[PDB]
């Protein structure tokens, strides 16, 4: 048509005329910004043609794949006059259509939004990269030895060619693409995030087409894209980015946490099912809730995460924690073994069958945490995996033509049981698991449980359980969990050094005591850790600072799991931790 | 210490800017219907302004230009708003909207001014239809 | 003929849609509920309508439904366009699909002629495989030789299909026009497998199959493994009769016998020896066996999970013994039970393999005996030679009662709850009194574990019910003999099983009082043990008597349970 010479000739004056802030005209910045790194991709915001012209906004919307054709074009003319022979290295220059307003779900994805403009969150996996794909094709048939040629574009398998011109025959036909169209790979499977989908219901999948924006993005975040549905065509991608705190609950947040000490009751919500006992939970919600991570002028970078590790005999509940904080905390992955889920934590080359090729993918939540079931029972991959992402926090991938080192500062919620089902209290834990100790390092809180024969226990937990199937005070489970996310989202408590020199006065007698009668020994870690407990309990209570009193805390679930994790020998360490209990 | 002048001017009158894209964005299409809703509409705004938005803003909206967005409440409680046309917005129809918009603005401070630059208004909401009974 | 009587017949489906509102306030006179069921949906847009043909049937003395019913692929389109105009006129991007369902005759699929090509059929089966979603074509954007015009050309979900004059006079050519993509229009199409159903296979007969399309949002929900339903047309492949379905679902003198035998008292004592009339001895063996059909409760819980309600049973012993008489006892008797040989089994054999067909190399996922039979008896003879995947898969399926299949791309879980009757030999073969079970039975202690009873049999020289078992061996050689005949037959047994099934019962307050003392009374054999004693009791243990207890409260048919009833559960725990 030409009503696109009239729609060309307004955006062209529209170019030269933008200036927003102070009188200046950012898209001459613009374009010697990409004039002069060789750049492709041209940057437009959608509230500022918007605030121009809602015609262009509203063809925007309405046809983008005729829209998109005047933009390159004007783009290639503007680049033009402002720089010459720009066509001799660079042919075409596409636009990158940001600040999409209408957020689309994976669910909301219907028969109404096709041939349109769309912006959906998710999750990216299956990378698969920079290989050339088809769009037309040609066939050589073998009788006679001709050729034909049609169209194949991006979903189907090929359309058989099976009728020749004048053969008429049914012979074996050869795929000729030795004339044939470009080729541009990007085959990315997008998915829901976990942590907005609605409970009982599965997270879509859909599969995204990325061409002229490849090896930029990272698996396994979160990512925004804005593109074409028809399968997605991405124009835009975003690697910074329902569930949400809103303004009538965040002020009922500090007024629940200024009164009653809501630490203990954060503790009570956590386990509804069973009794229990604090010593799982003080470390579960200490690991969910986490620190903070500092470094001193780019450097020297602290883990934020606080990887726990649950021990005991396997009649015992281990696997309904992790099971209610998969659905409870935010991007929550639960992992298994091999590979029960399908997905894991290791970077891999692997063949793939659905296609029959090799390919590259470094599995898998970079601010959520990871649970892991069954610990004692795994390979030297995915030890060794999660060795590292435990002593650093980075996963790199040097395979498949491919090499990224990506993002791995994830909690870890580990659960094992040891060697011969009884926990064999007259050995230490080294002896009883069969790890070693720069593995149990990485790990600061060691929780064990034992068997308790007496009543106590036999009239708490079979009530509890017979009540559980006879039929059919804390702070409730969503207020809980929206309090998770609207604390690890806005504060950062730090310490200052009034009088926080007394902890290195306590550290300095609780090592000392460790060498004369213990046989393991405390190091700098085991401060690094408690200082992280204090100032995540620092979180939990909402302060600006950690407390005086959090240490102590901090110390008692240090002196539970150290010296619970070791022989009775350490007994007269139980009454010698008696005097700062 | 209403401070209105050195508060809400700016930044509500481009409430409307990015409320009237956003109205043409879903209801005008050639696919399948669908009425505007408002839980749809204040994360497209929020992604605008990239502050937070509370639902009240619209309401003010609502209450400098009362004629563009009627506030009936559906069955299922959400509220939506619709426009008066059927042959929806045209481009020249949006910023003759916008220059409506401005210019309702500048009334309604030129007014209220009176009693005594802009002088004392909170931007008052607008008070949403109650259901029956 | 019928293209005068296409046009009365879209008028009279349109009067039998427009005729017909809703009136249906205090349970009063009846009429059809299409039109709320369209304003329904006027929020959503779906339009995957269901249409019943039981309320279709009353119109013109069901003459209409008879004219319909023969020609549904003649009349089609002016039912759609029928539909078209009712919903054009009554509300203001535009796919729709007219579903029929509730015929009151079920077909099965060895009576398929070919005098119902075209017609509607009801087809019911069990689902054997289940392949991908992929986009079908619907309408295409054809370019022209010489023109370069864009032609718009709908498909008749038949074959690939070309046009035949270009519409501008520019050109009058018939050579092959090019498909374009752009300006075309996708949706999901699916090709499954359905297969004749156990009970209704012919002496010697082979249980034939068939592959059955189907589109619109049909798809989907079609779970594999189960028994299914379908409504469509009979429509040809190049040829093979396939078909189309349009609807899915998920489908599957008495009393005077049944309340007679719920009002006396030694139902129990018969039953017990009644499961299983042809092995000798071994009552405990048949107690867990028969309270193994019936379970419990699975949804016990404040949370929002879902339990594991079900009873494991696994028989071990010496080999040469009759337990494996029960394994082709339930086969024969239960119909939800499937039986395998263990050794002949791998992990993906079990649940979903993957085979390929050669049209575009696609995959197809078969099924198995794992996640088939729902709420019945899975039976694995020989469970210590499979591998360690399968075995892992078997724990995998125990941990969470849902299973996950992830492979090609796609990612699919299903609802699964089988209860596991596991026959298992020693490393030697001969059970030795000297140690305890886990050195034994030679695997590992998560897959021992989730197993509520345990039966050991061991057999020496006893001449006294050895004489009688080997008379019994004898007398039960001949044809048809009276011996091992029941105090009462399977007839009244099987609607006994369903009844005890439907009751769901509620434990009591004296019961719980009581079971907490019992768990502490089991638990006191545990101080002071290593005699009988041979493994440990935690929480599984607890899980497993309180899951006996409503089964044996489903056995006695009783809605409140006294702990003298859960008293014989404690001594079957003891006992083993």
């Amino acid at each position: 048509p030409n009503v696109s010479r009239t729609i060309a000739r307004e955006l062209k004056s529209f170019l030269l005329e933008y200036t927003d802030e102070t009188g200046r005209s950012v898209y001459g910045a613009r374009i010697r910004t990409l004039g002069e790194m060789n750049s492709e991709s041209l940057e437009v915001n959608y509230r500022h043609l918007a605030e121009s012209k809602a015609i262009l906004a509203l063809f925007l919307a309405k046809c983008p794949e005729e829209m998109l054709k005047i933009f390159d074009l004007v783009a290639m003319e503007a680049t033009e006059l402002h720089y010459p022979d720009y066509a001799r290295i660079h042919s075409e220059i596409h636009v990158r259509i940001s600040d999409f307003p209408t957020i689309y779900s994976l669910r909301e994805l219907r028969e109404s939004n096709l041939s349109s403009l769309v912006r959906v969150t998710g999750v990216v996996t299956r990378r698969t990269g920079v290989f050339p794909q088809l769009k037309y094709v040609k066939f050589n048939c073998l009788k006679c030895g001709s050729i034909l040629g049609p169209f194949f574009q991006d979903s189907n398998e090929e359309i058989r060619i099976s009728f020749c011109t004048n053969c008429k025959s049914k012979g074996p036909f050869r795929v000729n693409g030795e004339k044939t169209v470009y080729r541009n790979y990007q085959r990315v499977t997008l998915q829901e995030a976990p942590g907005t989908v609605p409970p009982g219901r599965l997270p879509r999948h859909r599969e995204v087409i990325l061409l002229a924006l490849v090896d930029v993005s990272k698996p396994g975040e979160e990512v925004e894209v804005t593109g074409i549905y028809k399968i997605i065509e991405a124009n835009s991608i975003k690697r910074r980015e329902v569930f949400s705190w809103t303004e009538e609950e965040e002020r009922e947040f500090r007024k629940i946490s200024r009164d009653r000490g809501i630490i203990d009751k954060i503790i009570s919500s956590m386990a509804p099912s069973i009794y229990g006992h604090r010593d799982i939970k003080t470390a579960v919600a200490c690991s969910l809730f986490g620190g903070v991570p500092k470094n001193v002028n780019g450097k020297h970078s602290i883990r934020g995460d606080i990887n726990v590790l649950l021990l005991g005999d396997p009649g015992t509940a281990k696997s309904q924690i992790l099971k209610y904080v998969e659905k409870t905390a935010h991007r929550a992955v639960f992992a298994t073994g091999q590979g029960a889920s399908a997905v894991g934590l290791t970077a891999s080359v692997r063949k793939d069958p659905i296609t029959k090729e090799w390919t590259l993918e470094g599995g898998a939540a970079d601010k959520g945490v990871c649970l892991i079931d069954e610990f004692d029972k795994m390979n030297d991959q995915d030890r060794t995996s999660i060795h590292e992402a435990m002593e650093q926090q980075s996963i790199s991938i040097s395979k498949a033509g491919i090499v990224t080192t990506l993002q791995a500062r994830c909690s870890i919620i580990a659960a094992a049981n040891p060697n011969g089902g009884r926990y064999n209290s007259t050995l230490p834990l080294a002896q009883n698991v069969s790890l070693t100790e720069p593995i149990l390092s990485r790990f600061d809180i060691l929780c064990v449980v034992r068997d308790l024969v007496d009543e106590e226990a036999d009239e708490r937990l079979a009530t509890f359980v017979v009540d559980s199937h006879v039929r059919s005070s804390p702070i409730p489970q969503e207020l809980l969990m929206k309090y998770i996310h609207y604390a690890r989202t806005k504060i950062y408590p730090k310490l200052h050094q009034m009088d926080m020199d007394k902890v290195s006065r306590v550290y300095a007698d609780l090592r000392r005591e460790s060498i004369s009668t213990g046989s393991f020994p405390i190091t700098v870690r085991h401060l690094e850790s408690i200082l992280r407990i204090a100032e995540s309990f620092a979180k939990m209570r909402l302060s600006e600072f950690v407390s005086s009193y959090d240490l102590d805390r901090a110390i008692k679930v240090v002196v539970d799991s150290f010296v619970d994790a070791q022989k009775v020998s350490v007994r007269r360490q139980l009454r010698r931790s008696f005097a700062i209990y | 210490s209403i401070l209105r002048l050195q508060d809400a001017m700016k930044f509500v009158k481009e409430l409307f800017t990015v409320c009237e894209t956003v109205l043409s964005l879903n209801a005008l299409s050639r696919s399948t219907g669908v009425p505007p809703e408002l839980h749809v509409l204040l994360p497209q705004i929020s992604s605008m302004m990239k502050r937070k938005i509370v639902q009240d803003d619209i309401l003010k909206l609502l209450t400098i230009w009362s004629d563009a967005y009627v506030v009936e409440l559906n069955s299922r409680g959400e509220l939506t708003m619709n426009l008066p046309k059927r042959d929806n917005l045209t481009t020249l129809t949006n910023k003759s909207r916008t220059l409506a918009f401005v210019e309702r603005a500048e009334s309604w401070y030129q007014q209220v001014i009176a009693s005594k630059r802009r002088s004392s208004s909170n931007s008052k909401t607008v008070l949403s239809s109650k259901v029956q009974t | 003929v019928d293209d005068v009587t296409g046009e009365k017949v879209r008028e009279a489906f349109e009067q039998f849609l427009e005729d017909f509102s809703v009136q249906s306030t205090d349970t009063g006179e009846v009429e059809k509920v299409y039109r709320a069921q369209i304003e329904f949906m006027k929020i959503y847009d779906l339009n995957t309508i269901y249409i019943d043909y039981q309320h279709l049937s009353m119109r013109e003395n069901g003459a209409l439904a008879m004219a319909i019913s023969e020609q549904y692929y003649r009349f089609l389109p002016f039912l759609q366009k029928g539909l078209r105009r009712v919903v054009r006129k009554y509300a203001p991007e535009r796919v729709f699909q007219i579903s029929f369902f509730n015929l009151p005759t079920v077909h099965r699929i060895r009576d398929i002629r070919s005098e119902k090509i075209g017609s509607l059929l009801s087809i019911s089966g069990t689902v054997t495989r289940t392949s991908e979603v992929r986009p079908e074509l619907y309408k295409a954007s054809f370019t022209c030789d010489m023109c370069r015009a864009i032609v718009d050309n709908v498909e008749q979900s038949f074959k690939y299909t070309e046009p035949t004059f270009c519409p501008n006079p520019s050109c009058e050519n018939r050579a092959f026009w090019t498909l374009n993509v752009t300006r075309s229009r996708f949706l999901d199409w699916q090709k499954v497998r359905i297969q004749e159903n156990a009970n209704e296979i012919p002496t010697g007969s082979m249980p034939r199959t068939l592959d059955v399309i189907l589109r619109g949002d049909s798809v989907e929900r079609a779970k594999p493994g189960d028994r299914c339903k379908f409504t469509g047309v009979e429509i040809v492949v190049p040829y093979k009769i396939s078909f189309l379905a349009c609807h899915v679902i998920s489908i599957g003198d008495e009393i005077n016998e049944l309340k007679e035998m719920v009002k006396d008292e030694h139902i129990y004592d018969k039953l017990v020896r009644s499961i299983a009339p042809a092995v000798f001895g071994h009552e405990a063996v048949k107690k867990g066996i028969l309270l193994q059909m019936l379970g419990g409760v699975h949804k016990s819980t404040v949370e929002g999970i879902k339990l594991r309600g079900d009873i494991n049973i696994c028989v071990v012993g010496d080999p040469s013994t009759s337990k494996s008489q029960f394994l082709k006892y339930v086969v024969g008797f239960a119909p939800r039970s499937v039986y395998t040989s263990g050794k002949a089994s791998s992990a993906a054999g079990l649940t979903a393999a993957v085979v390929r067909d050669e049209e575009g190399g696609d995959y197809t996922i078969e099924a198995g005996a794992l996640m088939l039979a729902d709420n019945g008896i899975c039976c694995i003879d020989e469970f210590d030679k499979m591998d360690i995947s399968d075995q892992v898969a078997i724990h995998e399926a125990m941990e969470q009662q849902t299973i996950s299949i992830a492979k090609a791309g796609i990612h699919a879980t299903l609802n699964a709850r089988t209860s596991i009757l596991a026959a298992a030999n020693p490393v030697g073969g001969r059970y030795n009194r000297k140690l305890s079970l886990r050195g034994n039975l030679n695997m590992t202690a998560p897959i021992m574990s989730r197993f509520d009873l345990f039966f050991v049999i061991l057999d020496d020289c006893n001449e006294k019910i050895d004489t009688e078992l080997a008379s019994h061996i004898v007398d039960l050689h001949m044809k048809r003999d009276e011996a091992i005949e029941p105090p009462f037959s399977a007839e009244q047994l099987r609607r006994y099983i369903k009844y005890a099934r439907t009751f769901k019962p509620i434990l009591t307050k004296e019961a719980r009082s009581y079971l907490v003392e019992k768990y502490k009374e089991l638990r006191k054999d545990d101080a002071q043990g290593f005699s009988r004693s041979s493994y440990r009791i935690t929480v599984r243990q607890l899980e497993s008597m309180i899951r006996l207890s409503e089964a044996i409260a489903r056995a006695n048919c009783v809605d409140e349970i006294t702990p003298s009833f859960i008293a014989e559960a404690y001594d079957l725990l003891r006992q083993s």
